[PDB]
């Protein structure tokens, strides 16, 4: 329960709202019992006193007992569940917080795309457990805890010995029955969490390669090993049915243990008295009650292991190490920038390597050419400061690159990436999120000027967009990162492969884009294709990580060199 | 929609035929179990009174408190034994449902899995279908209990006192009055918040999945804002419909606590000699009053479990949305005759104007006439846009035609797949690995053949050269997808698959795609060879070494509208030289 210190320590920001919401629950709880025990009471002292005892007896007290205890029995309930479930949200918004704000600086590579990106779905998985650490593990323990205590005290001042016997049992069941439970009931856990992979990893393996399995015949053969992982699959779901239906049998036979020891030792002698009389249903009703407290609580500690496998996973992802500091200086933005690296690899080293050492001015627009089974280019990984490199350094404007901050880097490298986002936002806000400050008539412009009219529909900028509105086509999204990138406005732009997969029509349109639109910035580009490097200068042809040639597109396609046989032939 | 509700638990209660036999002990033990109850509540309040009233030594009730332990132990015996029977109902409707979706899954074939990624189909069959269980093992047999218990409780104790019988029957029809009407501020507020509920639900995995994006541009900071901002939306537009939802669960534990009170009141006050009414003219009891009041609190008891247990009946309405239109789309299937050939000698495909249908209905392929003699090699090439990977599908036996695709002389309707099969051998880019090992991967064709013509397999596809950088060799474990072999790695596996038999024709649909720069060399290298033996088909974008093949078939939209050998077809000036030439362009 170390791993789960880190996440109790975000709880002392709501640690009022948290209290009350338990506070609620025991009083509930105690309101539960106290009604039936004051009833219980009631009715034996009223049958005692009998019509004769009508003036005697003090009637008005316990009717005015059950009305309040039957009031703060509902209202407790109904301001329980509604204080809860706020605090819940607020230590929700917390956790999401908290985690966000830590993935940030490991954002590019701290993450490292693991598992094939299953690990964000697992990530918003395990914030929404460590949620329900207090309404599904701590408000049911603590809420328990303090009612046996309170009416362990309370029916202390009646007879000691019965106090003792009723909470005594109810204590030990707290905190005997729980562990003895989840002890019993580990192994078929592990038992069930591996054959649940086992069946989705071979049905996941029979259905993608059903043509596979279908044309050499083995098709009704991995069908009959699929149906049998499912067979002792099921068995360790019954086996921990028998589990779960043998601790609600237990729950009921303890329960039973001490209405009886009340039924058979209340009448003995209460508080020292041999006829106790209406005593007797005071203490087998509070015991018939009390047991409600304890129904929530062996599930509340089932739940505890699932949260704090929650909270490692949340630990280890979160609790790594940044790839790259970025210093305080508070520097000024250039207006033009020159891009300057000094032997840098251009891709990763494979097969067991000097670096590129290329030099950009302030406004040329350089391309670099690349074979497309080599590798994938580095380039913009190490620009954006994703990773430091590890041989050569970059100067920006005659200056290390490691010198700027992460307030004004961003803003000198605006790139287009290969991979881009759409957010779940309106389509404002995508592309608010280049210049902040961006008023809606320049927004507009920017989605005349790209080309993407059809975006500016009636519905317009409001318009919902992303995952659960409208998707956009390749080439239309394409658009979009330029689009972002001419709103942020830096004076060095980098390309990862601004035309893959496009069609001629549009991947045209693009290069003109880029080129009239453009002309003022230091763009750097890598592609795989031969399109429109024409409008470049200083094309540069990369072989095995290496700079072959270097030159304009008419100075190098005019000598014989490597640039022209890509020119003409495979 | 309520007409579309209403026909989901149709569906539902109609899935729970499978397995009756559970739910009808499960409907029996829940009226044992409300006996039970009733039982132990008369033994109890008759002890209580025989030692407070009648002030009788303990010692003298052994009798009672024999049975009282008795109906204990046989209570807490059918809550572990319906607990039991509940479950098995709930495990064979999962049973039957999964074993009708994989069938219905396996009849459609590759065709209609590949529409969908793989973990949607695991969703449906893992995550979709385990949904069910809690509707069938809990829900169900509660609203069985939540109907027969509370009325055994009002039988039992109208004998004893008619008025204490009517309190709590009273409310029998005031919750669901209540529960309803405030059921209209549940289905408002759950109608203005659910367009925004729905996009805030899900917006921390969006700014999460673009956390590179967010970094590139410098909105990392005021992102930690914007999840501030739509969480303290989120958690106020979500009160506002928990607040309406927890009226009606605190409605019940408002008339619990009222019967509870009422009950107590009641025969506290008739004791006593004031408010005298409700008993059958005879004086009440004080075992009568602890029946009453020891029963009130478990006559709703049942009631409120079932508040519990509703929202297994939310989360399998869901689950049957998604499942019973799975189960009723209609679905195309290949005619598969019972015709055979009688050659193991390469065929001859010919086709007369046949469209390719997918499953779903669509063609995919348009007005195709060819014809494949004896020993050729053909090859499709296209824009990617032009569905000629369909045609391979439907040679397969995958899809379902139109029209007239007569392989050797047989219509291939008429073929039975299962002996069709056996001469067709096909790789695909995106190769699949399903056996175990490396080498029963490769023996998947066939694992009769021996070892020694394993071993040709397994060097003429350049596999055999990659082996000892493997642990095991031969005999290496193959990871999940593949994991431990590379994609150029994998694909050379599936060549040696392919080349383990004496196939008829030969289907390749795009191999070395993806592949490495050598991996793609041996690829090419054992399968131009292997193509020679036997009639093939090949789809490709790689138009450099299309020199040697008999015959190339442009597809623009689904047509084949060129034909001839690369060398006269490369100098027409046609689609094709313009589709080389954005084939040359890029790099």
């Amino acid at each position: 329960m170390r791993a789960l210190l880190p996440y109790l320590a975000l709880y002392k920001r709501h640690k009022w709202m948290l209290s009350l919401g338990i506070v609620l629950a025991i009083v509930t709880l105690l309101a539960s019992i106290g009604l039936l025990t004051l009833s219980g009471w009631f009715l034996s002292a009223s049958a005692v006193a009998g019509v004769a005892g009508l003036y005697s007896f003090n009637y008005m007290l316990p009717a005015a007992g059950v009305r309040g205890a039957a009031i703060t029995r509902t209202a407790g309930r109904y301001f329980e569940r509604l204080v809860s479930h706020d605090a819940t949200f607020r230590v929700l918004q917390h956790l999401r917080i908290y985690t966000f704000s830590k993935l940030l600086p490991l954002s590019p590579a701290g993450l490292a795309r693991y598992r094939q990106g299953e690990l964000l779905n697992r990530v918003v998985a395990d914030v929404d457990t460590l949620d329900h650490l207090y309404l599904r593990v701590i408000s049911p323990l603590v809420g328990a805890f303090v009612v046996i205590m309170v009416v362990t005290i309370g029916l202390s001042f009646l007879d000691f010995t019965l106090a003792f016997t009723l909470g005594g049992i109810m204590l030990l069941t707290l905190f005997l029955m729980p562990p003895l439970f989840y002890r019993a009931g580990k192994s078929t856990g592990q038992n069930l969490t591996h054959l649940r992979g086992q069946y989705r990893q071979q049905l996941t393996a029979w259905l993608q390669g059903q043509a596979e399995l279908t044309i050499f015949g083995a098709s009704d053969r991995y069908r009959t090993q699929l149906e049998n992982t499912e067979i002792q699959w099921l068995e360790a779901q019954r086996r921990q049915s028998e589990l779960t239906a043998l601790s609600q049998a237990i729950m009921l036979l303890i329960g039973a243990l001490a209405v009886i020891l009340m039924l058979w030792m209340a009448s003995g002698g209460v508080g020292g008295n041999a006829q106790p009389g209406a005593l007797i249903a005071l203490f087998v009703f509070c015991a018939l009650a009390a047991f409600e407290a304890l129904a929530p609580v062996t599930g509340a500690f089932q739940h505890l292991g699932q949260v704090i496998a929650s909270a490692v996973r949340i630990s280890d992802l979160t609790d790594q190490k940044p790839e790259v500091t970025f210093p305080d200086t508070q520097t000024r933005v250039a207006d033009r920038v020159s891009l300057t690296l000094r032997d840098v690899q251009f891709t990763y080293p494979e097969q067991s390597l000097k670096g590129i050492s290329l030099q950009v001015n302030a406004g040329e627009h350089i391309a670099i050419l690349g074979r497309t089974g080599c590798g994938k280019s580095t380039l913009l990984q190490q620009l954006t400061r994703a990773w430091d490199p590890q041989q050569g350094e970059i100067l920006l404007n005659d200056s290390p690159i490691a010198s700027l901050n992460e307030a004004a880097l961003r803003q000198t490298i605006s790139v287009v990436p290969q991979r881009v986002h759409l957010f779940s936002a309106t389509l404002r806000d995508n592309l608010l999120l280049a210049s902040p400050g961006s008023s809606d008539e320049a927004l507009s412009e920017i989605l005349r000027r790209v080309g993407l009219e059809k975006l500016l529909e009636d519905a317009g900028l409001n318009s919902w967009l992303g995952e659960g509105g409208r998707q956009l086509s390749g080439g239309e999204l394409r658009r979009l990162a330029i689009a972002r990138a001419l709103l942020h406005d830096a004076p060095l732009v980098l390309l990862d492969e601004p035309t893959e997969g496009l069609d001629a029509t549009t991947e045209s349109q693009i290069l003109e884009l880029l080129a009239e639109m453009m002309r003022e910035k230091t763009v750097l580009m890598v592609t795989h294709r031969l399109r429109g490097l024409s409008r470049f200068q200083q094309i540069i042809v990369m072989d095995n990580g290496q700079i072959i040639e270097q030159g304009t597109h008419a100075e190098l396609l005019a000598r014989q060199g490597r640039y022209y046989q890509f020119k003409q032939g495979l | 929609n309520k007409s579309r509700q209403k026909e989901l638990t149709r569906w539902l209660k109609q899935q729970s035929v499978i397995s009756q036999r559970w739910l009808n002990i499960s409907r029996l033990l829940g009226f044992v179990s409300g006996i039970l109850i009733i039982a132990q509540a008369w033994f109890m309040a008759r002890i209580l009174q025989h030692m407070i009233m009648e002030n009788i030594p303990r010692e003298a009730l052994l009798l009672p408190f024999t049975l009282l332990v008795l109906t204990f132990v046989l209570r807490a015996w059918v809550v572990w034994l319906r607990e039991r029977v509940g479950y098995h109902a709930g495990q064979h409707i999962r049973f039957a449902i999964r074993r009708q979706v994989l069938d219905r899954l396996q009849q459609a074939g590759p065709a209609w899995i590949q529409g969908k990624p793989a973990g949607s189909w695991a969703t449906l069959v893992l995550e979709q279908i385990d949904d069910m269980h809690d509707y069938y093992a809990r829900y169900l047999p509660q609203m069985a209990l939540a109907v027969s218990v509370p009325l055994l409780i009002v039988v039992a104790i109208f004998p004893s006192n008619w008025a204490a019988a009517l309190i709590l029957l009273g409310t029998a029809p005031l919750i669901p009055l209540f529960m309803a009407l405030v059921g209209m501020g549940a289905a408002d507020a759950n109608r203005r918040n659910f367009l925004a509920l729905a996009r805030l639900s899900g917006h921390f995995l969006d700014r999460l999945r673009g956390m590179e994006t967010l970094r590139i541009f410098g909105r990392g900071e005021a992102e930690i804002e914007s999840i501030r901002s739509a969480s303290e939306d989120f958690r106020q537009r979500t009160m506002e419909v928990l607040r309406l939802a927890f009226l009606s669960s605190g409605i019940l534990e408002f008339f619990t606590s009222l019967s509870i009170a009422l009950v107590a009141v009641y025969f506290g006050f008739s004791y006593l000699g004031e408010l005298d009414f409700g008993h059958y003219d005879t004086g009440v009891t004080l075992a009568a009053g602890f029946l009453a009041l020891i029963l009130a609190p478990e006559f709703f008891q049942p009631l409120r479990d079932l508040g519990t247990f509703y929202h297994a009946k939310a989360q399998a309405v869901g689950a049957a949305d998604s499942l019973k239109t799975f189960m009723e789309t209609p679905l195309a299937h290949p005619q598969r005759g019972e015709a055979e050939l009688a050659s193991t000698d390469p065929v001859t495909i010919e086709a007369e104007e046949l469209f390719i249908t997918s499953p779903e209905g669509k063609t995919l392929a348009g007005p195709l006439n060819f014809t494949l003699p004896a020993g050729q090699r053909a090859v499709l090439v296209g824009r990617s846009g032009s569905g000629k990977s369909s045609l391979l599908n439907a040679l397969s036996g995958f899809l379902s035609y139109q029209g007239s695709l007569r392989i050797n002389g047989i219509e291939l309707r008429d073929l039975s797949p299962e002996s069709w099969r056996k001469h067709l051998s096909w790789v695909g880019q995106n190769p699949q690995l399903p056996a175990a090992t490396l080498r029963d991967n490769v023996l998947l064709a066939r694992p009769d053949a021996s070892e020694q013509e394993l071993q040709a397999a397994l060097d003429n596809a350049w596999v055999s050269e990659f082996l000892p950088l493997l642990p095991q060799g031969v005999d290496t474990p193959v990871g999940d997808q593949a994991a431990r072999l590379s994609v150029g790695q994998a694909q050379r596996v599936a060549v040696a698959r392919a080349l383990l038999n004496p196939c008829s024709l030969l289907l390749l649909d795009e191999p070395a795609a993806s592949l490495d720069a050598h991996s793609e060399q041996r690829v090419m290298e054992a399968l131009n060879a292997a193509s020679l033996r036997q009639t093939t088909l090949m789809v490709t974008h790689q138009l450099e070494d299309l020199a040697d093949w008999d015959v190339i078939w442009v597809m623009q939209d689904g047509r084949i509208i060129e034909q001839g050998r690369y060398a006269e077809l490369s100098v027409a000036g046609g689609p094709f030289a313009t589709l080389l030439a954005h084939r040359q362009e890029e790099i």
